[PDB]
């Protein structure tokens, strides 16, 4: 019934020293039966990597409405979209929906190509964004990642450092979570290289 | 929330609390609530996020417009018609509670929006979760034609007492105050609370996840 | 089940070095009909403890009458009924604690909000709170419907934790109590400007003040 | 209507050890976004080395305790002073719970001790009486945000020996009192710092065989 | 209620009504019980006093307590169709709850149980 | 449960009641049997709500057998349908009633008759040449209207009920999973094993 | 949940998961779903957790004081008929019960009765009761004789109780297994269904649509 | 909320406690109640506030509309605006507004437009919660054509009544003068109006 | 229903209106409100009629067999006993009953008994549907001591302006007075009320 | 409508789709082909609100062989599933939302590579080696996480299929009466005339 908890699935993302971590489940279900275990969560325009959780359908649609969009604006602009100018993109184009809104918990992250900072963000159904710097999270384990995140996260940490963080962060979240898991991706993402791979977690 | 605002002897001093919340979870510790709407007005908020920020960032838009075409600074009664007007059309659905203070040519003024179009003209005034908390230093020590100072202190002792009191607001004081000659932005005013200390690093080694595949792709 | 009819607004509690102060308004309302102006609604129970009830006022007359009755009962047979086996504010509570609780287990409960203050055979400050739902809670301050949300931010600035207790004399906390009570006539739509005021003290015992008044109003910023 | 129920809020968590038990909750009590009080003991000493907290709507709460603490008197009473075990505690806890099936307690109940070979217990029981004897667990309005750093960090979940690469599993090595009362602690901070309802102070109580000893810390106020 | 107590203790620790009962027994018509290796017969005594009797309808000595166990008696006529009652009764309760019929044994126990219960409980003999 | 169907012949009475136990989502059996001697020449078979309808049969059962064990007699089917009438009849004004529906097939060894009872759940006794409880009439009555005479043999009767079950597989959503048939005759109760 | 008992040459096999849940939120992965009523007498917990537990355990103290009085093992049908005559009692005031009551006795042979908080009691060969049933069953069913060895009746139980911890999102943990035998019931151990997972799909080649 | 307008000899007196009420918290306690619509054409509130403010917001712009081309509108054209808008929005408002003003030539003038959007004229008109409650009290003391001080006077006893019963209405009591003299704004503190 | 009881010097006078209406429907125009439930201690009945009536008569009941046992009961008991019935069966109770009696030794007295079933003891007291119009009445012209001519006055001049806005109260004003020297019934008809 | 399966093996996709259509009470129809060819190499079946369904699968296939004749090319299978797909997207916010779940099977000739999309009527689309809409996966699921291998033959999915069908029909409470069983590849759709 409730359309943010139907699919089911979770999203986190963090910040290091000159890089970000974003991770996600592999699960899709239809409540109680699991559906696909290689549905991504995790989508990128450029260098811009965008998490999206809650109903399927609207994960799917917003996917292909911010690639229609990213792809407008290169063309346009000359030049790659930056974290910072898609989070607000993201923002509007969720509060655009204001009174029949997208299902989904949205989450940017990615490095500004020109400054060289890190950057992560979130965003409720309806586009308020929640900017901060150590870590968002998102989807069915909200309050477990929260939990991991708030007692593992340390700043400025390394990129193989933060890999192991934010696994772990996501690995036993997801397993306090009925309709969370069956496969995870972690991206390790730095200015001119990004790393994704895929975890190894139980399959219930 | 918590946030406020008065009027004092040159100006207008705005407060605000930063915790932000998902359920009784707390998503954001330091979220900034005070809002730019021209350069001499500013809006602290509380209700529902998104409505609030988008009708104030519109409204400040708006307004930039308008002061472009006229040349002269907005006036605080602009800001209040147009957020009033707009959240009376909508019948209450866009959330939108705010602290509107700013100075004009004519003065210093301070309003309370709430979410259906309804205003008041005050000189202080309390919003969201821990209205009545702040409200109380108000009626506690609340005089007219406050000194700067004396305001800013009034102010943040009135957003402390919804911070500790309501479980709704937490985390840092944030002011803003406005007279003729300045403005003054102090995020953050005051720091409360100390971050809790961890007492061991549970943080891992590694090698200590599990990978199945990676892959690696430069730009 | 019930609804309350006739009701009273905010008890508002706190405590200092040497005892507990306890006040409530002299209103009972009717919905927003403000009917009744000469309701008694703090009770002392012998001269160590001051019963605040606030809700609904039949109820709080029964309660009344319960703790009457309690006072004959245990002087039956008791030759140290004024003395060593005299009620304490402790046993008072308890009691309406069990029947607050009890009563809202038979759905039927009694619709109050209850402040027990008093001291103790030893010396000790009592303060505890009881409800319609049997929900009991202690602190340094206490104070039911709207005093929770306007008074305990004001009165906890005094006394914030345990240990500023024995710094807090009997003027600072009568003060603010008073300085309370005038900040909830501003706001509370259900209040009065009169009230009453008890002060129980481990010295000078239970000192019960009526008919006081909020003063010190600020209404003149109101004309510009 | 009359509502007989309420949510006081608070948080509790129960950890057995190799000879040892600990039992912790916050000392905050809530209704809605109001502090009823700061500091409110919710983890009580019943006797017969058995700590016992029922978090939830303290009403039901205070009332649960206070009938076990009279079951332990009226054991003794009946049974020649015999010391009532962990074990039997718990069975008759289930027995109180479930005599009210149709009009629960609206609890969530934890006890900790010693079992009879001396080993560190922890029961844990839903509000109509169903139990399990358990090394971990977490109750209340944050309970969600601890127990998956506990599976973490107690059971070692998800943690595989560095070089092996998730065939070698870390080994599950014996905690001390002192290991135990720094993860509670720090699931206390956590839980503080993103639940609105956790706050104001910890209160751990740690049973051995010497006894009950407790320990207090202070948590952020707001 | 009546709740005399008609069953109690003598100075010699005799229950006399319960010794006075088994001299009703005494006076009732001989019944007989002999088991086989295969078969158990019940025998009872028929005292010719009362002829120009029914023999089709006049209660018959030995009594189907179920379709596999019969129940004879010696003294009183009408104390006895209480008994055989309850133990028809008793034996169908077996069979709904434990689905399986009564033993010899369980259903003598039960009407032993009964014939105990009048000898300790107030305002019944 | 479901489908429960009965059709008096000549000198029998033929009782066809389904196999089937669905919990919800799944069939969790597939051989049941929805019936319960009563007495040597009396069967009643049930449907209706779970529980309730064996309690009920179970309940019956053990009062005929009381009675029979009593008076060292059988009752007829009238006595005994009776009977079950007034329980559910009791039972419709009850705190909690019985939600159970019944057919008795008996044979009157007084009448040399066979004898059909249908009993709804309120009460509602009628004696019928063919009867059905739910919706099994809907599909089967207008082939029993047709084909029925009085004087079917046991093995006509059989076939009709074939014919009324094929009806049944044909056009019902659910999947009963046939039916077990029983006859009540002058000789007893005996059960069909190849249907 | 997952729980499933099926009849066999050797006897009974009980097979259950290990997962509770309020909401999506799992509440613990440590649940003990086969209450140990007797050394000879198993049951299984589905639906409400303290009903099955509180009145299972009841149930064997009635068992208990029936052989106390009648000097005999009770029989299953017996047992099973005190505890569904008991919830009948109580039907409509809110019980939650889905269990099978499993035992072997020499009258019988190994019976498991199908018992139900609406009053139902079936006697049966195949059982499978929770929110993951439906994907045990599938199992069961293709892969049932009734001349299974007792090692191969327990890894069916096992593989079951698998097929459904990883299909319902409500069934997981561990999967814990009992045999049961004229002599009592022996338990034959907790198996985590994380490293039991990885260890049937290499052995055996299922699980083909999961990377490993 | 209690609001009231009285013609006297001289033209036309509004009065109005300052109370705002979200439910029990007194969310404003020196509102003004009192709002200009026209020079010497005001209006006394009730109901939503929201709907309330802007209704007479509107009709401040159709009224300066209406002197931009036909000069100084009368009093029955003010309330004609004002009926005109609540009746037509009946459905969607919670509006009791009391419109009064003063003409040189119809002198004071007194409309009340309660919840239906009907208008009514009036010698004076009471309105709001509190009103309830001095019906009586305002029945037996009106009088046609009494003098400044004794409607000040009248207003001041009645609103003092109101705001004693009404836990809705309280604060101070403003005023509004309407004559040929020009406005004069007017408040009375509670030390004050309790004593009477 | 507009129903009050006054004290004065020599005692205490009730007053009613006569009115009695199912929906818009005036059923009774006579209705006789004021009862007697022993010598000299009357009652006043609002809410339902037939609860009323019911609570009344056990009143008497008990009051006459307190009187065979211990004597004349004062105005105290009998609020009292009215009390307990009112508290006990509140749930299944619609009744707003003032009390009034005239002992020697406490001379006049007034208890209200409102829907909750609380007591309170009052120098004057109002109730009913119609006295929520005449609060700010009733507070401004109340003075103690007053004569019984006086008091007859302020009864009848209250009850006129609650009968006048109250559309369930009407018909004739009903009172009765309560001195040493006796028990005195005055009716009040239309024609002389309404032109007051 | 009721079950529908897909499941892909090395060289083909194969649909199986019930033959029951029941209207409440009464099996109107048991010979029903729950299926529409898109092209000549795209099949899809679907299941859902009554009318809705057919509805929605003939407007499906009519813009598909719109877009054939237009280019005079045919889609491949992704291209087609994410041209549904955005329809039910769009229809989930509609005045009156298609309640339609659907299964496509195509083969796509340019990567020589049998595909299956599962999509429900929210448009949550997945590509799976095998699927299902309703309860139809909570039976045979088990069964196919089981035997399944990427590298099955046609009459191997067949056998597979077979297994699926028996544990519906042994475990589902409805008569769906059979599958009509297609089978997509390189040469085309045919349909299995013996199941
Ligand atoms: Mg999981
Ligand atoms: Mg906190
Ligand atoms: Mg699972
Ligand atoms: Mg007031």
């Amino acid at each position: 019934s409730d359309p943010s908890s139907i699919n089911g699935g979770i999203v986190v993302a963090m910040t290091g020293k000159d890089c970000v971590a974003i991770a996600c489940d592999l699960r899709l279900g239809s409540q109680s039966l699991g559906v696909s275990n290689k549905f991504e969560k995790i989508f990128h325009y450029g260098h811009v990597f965008l998490g999206i959780t809650g109903l399927a359908t609207d994960v799917t649609t917003l996917n292909e409405m911010f690639r229609y969009k990213t792809n407008l604006y290169k063309l346009k602009e000359e030049r790659a979209i930056e974290p910072e100018t898609f989070t607000q993109l993201v923002s509007s184009s969720l509060y655009e929906r204001r009174f029949g809104p997208y299902f989904v918990g949205p989450v940017v992250a990615g490095i500004n190509s020109k400054s060289g900072k890190p950057f992560i963000a979130g965003f409720d159904l309806i586009g308020c964004i929640d900017e901060a710097k150590d870590f968002i999270v998102s989807g069915t384990a909200s309050d477990q990642l929260f939990g991991m995140c708030e007692s593992l996260y340390e700043p400025n940490l390394e990129p193989e450092d933060l890999f192991e963080t934010i696994s772990q962060a996501l690995l036993n979240a997801a397993d306090r979570d009925a309709l969370s898991g069956w496969g995870a991706v972690v991206y390790i993402i730095k200015k001119d290289e990004v790393v994704k791979r895929y975890l190894k977690m139980r399959q219930d | 929330t918590t946030i406020a605002g008065v009027v004092y002897k040159d100006g207008i001093v705005l407060g605000a609390d930063t915790r932000a919340t998902e359920g009784m979870v707390v998503a954001d510790k330091n979220c900034s609530k005070i809002h730019f709407i021209s350069p001499n007005i500013y809006c602290c908020g509380a209700g529902t996020a998104a409505d609030t920020d988008m009708t104030t960032q519109l409204i400040s838009s708006n307004l930039e417009l308008h002061s472009l075409s006229t040349g002269r600074l907005p006036r605080v009664v602009t800001a209040n018609r147009m957020l009033k007007q707009m959240l009376f059309r909508y019948q209450g659905y866009i959330g939108a509670a705010l602290v509107l203070g700013g100075v004009d040519v004519t003065g210093p003024h301070l309003y309370s929006i709430y979410p259906h179009g309804s205003t008041d003209k005050l000189p202080y005034v309390t919003m969201g979760s821990g209205s009545l908390a702040a409200m109380a230093v108000f009626e506690d020590k609340f005089r007219p034609d406050m000194e700067e100072e004396e305001a800013k202190n009034l102010v943040s002792e009135a957003i402390a007492a919804g911070i500790f009191n309501d479980l709704g607001s937490g985390g840092n004081i944030d002011l803003c105050v406005i007279s003729k000659n300045k403005l003054d932005f102090l995020r953050p005013y005051t720091v409360p609370n100390k971050k809790g200390t961890r007492l061991g690093r549970y943080r891992c080694e590694k090698g200590t996840t599990a990978v199945l595949t990676e892959k690696i792709t430069p730009l | 089940t019930q609804q309350p009819i006739v009701t009273g607004t905010s008890v508002i509690s706190m405590k200092y070095d040497n005892g507990v102060i306890i006040a409530a308004d002299n209103l009972g309302s009717y919905g927003s009909l403000l009917r009744f102006n000469g309701v008694e609604r703090l009770i002392p129970v012998g001269d160590n403890t001051v019963v605040g009830i606030s809700g609904d006022i039949s109820d709080m007359q029964h309660i009344e009458r319960l703790l009457k009755d309690l006072v004959t009962e245990n002087a039956y047979d008791n030759p140290l009924a004024d003395a060593e086996e005299a009620l304490e504010p402790s046993y008072i509570f308890e009691y309406l604690a069990t029947v607050m609780y009890q009563r809202r287990s038979k759905m039927n409960p009694l619709w109050n909000a209850i402040i027990v203050a008093g001291v103790q055979s030893n010396g000790d400050q009592f303060l505890r709170y009881v409800n319609l739902l049997g929900v009991t809670y202690s602190s340094p301050t206490l104070a039911t419907g709207f005093g929770a949300h306007m008074a305990n931010p004001l009165l906890r600035k005094v006394v914030d934790r345990e240990s500023d207790i024995p710094k807090t004399t009997v003027q600072v906390a009568e003060e603010a109590i008073v300085n309370a009570m005038r900040v909830l006539y501003y706001r509370d739509a259900r209040s009065s400007r009169n009230f009453s005021l008890a002060i129980i003290d481990k010295n000078t015992g239970l000192t019960f003040k009526k008919n006081l008044q909020v003063e010190n109003m600020k209404w003149d910023f109101a004309k510009d | 209507q009359f509502n007989p129920y309420g949510d006081n809020g608070g948080t509790i968590l129960g950890i057995a050890g190799e000879d040892f038990a600990v039992l912790a909750g916050d000392t905050r009590n809530i209704t809605d976004y109001s502090i009823n009080s700061r500091y409110e003991p919710k983890v009580f000493d019943c006797g017969d080395n058995i700590v016992m907290s029922a978090n939830g709507f303290a009403a039901d709460g205070d009332a649960l305790v206070k009938r076990f603490k009279n079951s332990v008197k009226w054991y003794h009473f009946d049974h020649n002073d015999k010391k009532l075990s962990i074990n039997s505690a718990a069975r008759n806890i289930q027995h109180l719970l479930y005599g009210k099936r149709f009009f629960p307690y609206y609890v969530h109940t934890i006890i900790a001790g010693l079992d009879e070979d001396g080993k560190g217990a922890v029961y844990s029981f839903d509000p109509v009486g169903s139990y399990e004897r358990e090394q971990c667990r977490a109750g209340g309005a944050a309970a969600s945000l601890i127990m998956p750093f506990l599976d973490n960090q107690v059971n070692f979940k998800n943690q595989y020996e560095p070089g092996t690469n998730g065939k070698v599993k870390k080994p599950l090595k014996y905690l001390s009192v002192e290991e135990v009362i720094k993860l509670v602690r720090d699931s206390f901070t956590s839980a503080t710092e993103r639940h609105i309802q956790v706050g104001d102070g910890l209160e751990i109580l740690i049973v051995t065989k010497d006894g009950v000893r407790k320990e207090f810390y202070e948590l952020k106020r707001d | 209620g009546y709740d005399r107590a008609l069953s109690i203790f003598s100075p010699d620790g005799h229950i006399f009504q319960v010794e006075y009962a088994l001299e009703a027994v005494k006076r009732g018509t001989c019944a007989v019980g002999v088991k086989g290796k295969n078969c158990v017969v019940l025998g009872c005594e028929r005292r010719s006093t009362l002829k120009l009797q029914d023999t089709r309808i006049t209660p018959s000595k030995v009594s189907k307590i179920d379709s596999h166990v019969v129940l004879s008696f010696s003294g009183l006529n009408a104390d006895s169709r209480i008994l055989i009652e309850k133990a028809r009764v008793e034996a169908q309760s077996h069979r709904l709850t434990l689905e399986d019929p009564v033993t010899v044994e369980y259903l003598t126990r039960y009407v032993a149980g009964v014939q105990q219960r009048y000898t300790q409980s107030g305002g019944v003999r | 449960m479901d489908i429960i169907l009965g059709i008096r012949v000549q000198d029998s009475v033929i009782l066809a009641s389904s196999k089937a136990v669905t919990r919800g989502i799944s069939v969790l059996k597939d051989s049941d049997d929805k019936t319960r001697q009563l007495s040597p020449h009396t069967l009643m078979s049930f449907a209706g709500e779970a529980g309730d309808t064996v309690q009920f049969a179970e309940y019956i059962q053990a009062n005929i057998q009381l009675y029979s064990i009593r008076e060292d007699y059988e009752l007829s089917p009238q006595a005994v349908s009776s009977f079950v009438r007034q329980e559910l009849a009791k039972s419709i004004r009850s705190r909690r009633p019985y939600q159970v529906n019944v057919l008795i097939g008996g044979y009157d060894k007084k009448k040399n008759k066979p004898e059909l009872y249908q009993i709804d759940y309120l009460g509602t006794k009628v004696e019928l040449p063919y009867g059905a409880h739910g919706y099994s009439g809907f599909y089967t009555f207008s082939l029993l209207d047709h084909h029925y005479r009085p004087d079917m043999t046991t093995e006509e009767g059989l076939d009709l009920l074939k014919l009324c079950v094929q009806e049944l597989e044909k056009r019902m959503p659910m999947d009963f999973k046939g039916v077990i048939v029983k006859i009540v005759d002058k000789d007893g109760i005996r059960q069909v094993d190849d249907f | 949940t997952t729980t499933l008992a099926f009849r066999f040459q050797g006897g009974i096999i009980v097979a259950v998961d290990s997962r509770a849940t309020a909401g999506n939120w799992v509440a613990s992965q440590t649940v003990k779903k086969v209450i140990e009523i007797n050394p000879f007498l198993l049951g299984t917990m589905a639906g409400g957790a303290a009903d099955c537990q509180f009145w299972e355990t009841w149930l064997g103290s009635q068992c208990r004081l029936h052989e106390l009085r009648e000097k005999e093992r009770i029989s299953v049908a017996a047992a099973s008929k005190i505890l569904s005559n008991l919830v009948y009692q109580y039907k409509g005031a809110g019980l939650s019960m889905g269990t099978m009551i499993c035992g072997y006795t020499r009258k019988e042979g190994p019976t498991i009765y199908y018992v139900d908080s609406d009053g139902t009691r079936l006697k049966g060969d195949i059982f499978c009761v929770g929110s993951g049933q439906t994907f045990a069953y599938g199992v069961l069913d293709s892969n049932y004789k009734w001349d299974l060895s007792v090692e191969d009746a327990l890894y069916l139980g096992k593989r079951s109780i698998l097929a459904a911890a990883h299909r319902d999102a409500y069934s997981g943990g561990s999967v814990n297994l009992y045999h049961v035998t004229e002599d009592g019931w022996i338990y034959h151990g907790n198996h985590d269904v994380g490293e039991l997972f990885w260890k049937v799909k290499e052995e055996e080649g299922s699980f083909n649509n999961v990377i490993g | 909320t209690s609001i009231m307008a009285v013609t006297f000899k001289d033209g036309v007196i509004l009065g109005a406690d300052s109370r705002t009420t979200t439910g029990a918290y007194i969310a404003n306690r020196v509102t003004d109640k009192l709002t200009r619509v026209h020079d010497k054409i005001w209006c006394c509130r009730s109901g939503s506030a929201a709907d309330t403010q802007a209704i007479a917001d509107i009709v401040q712009y159709h009224l300066e509309l209406y002197t931009s081309q036909y000069g100084t509108p009368s009093t029955e054209t003010a309330a004609s605006v004002f009926k005109e808008l609540c009746y037509e929005n009946k459905d969607n408002l919670t509006a009791g507004i009391i419109v009064a003003g003063y003409d040189d030539k119809n002198k004071g003038e007194v409309y009340t437009i309660p919840l239906g959007g009907s208008v009514h004229k009036l010698p004076y008109a009471i309105a709001g919660s509190g009103s309830t409650f001095i019906y009586g009290y305002c029945d037996k003391n009106f009088r046609e054509n009494m003098s400044k001080e004794e409607t000040v006077d009248f207003i001041k006893h009645s609103l003092s009544q109101a705001i004693k019963w009404d836990g809705s209405s309280g604060g101070v009591i403003r005023m509004v003068v309407l004559t040929a003299a020009g406005v004069e704004r007017l408040i009375f503190y509670p030390d004050e109006y309790e004593q009477l």
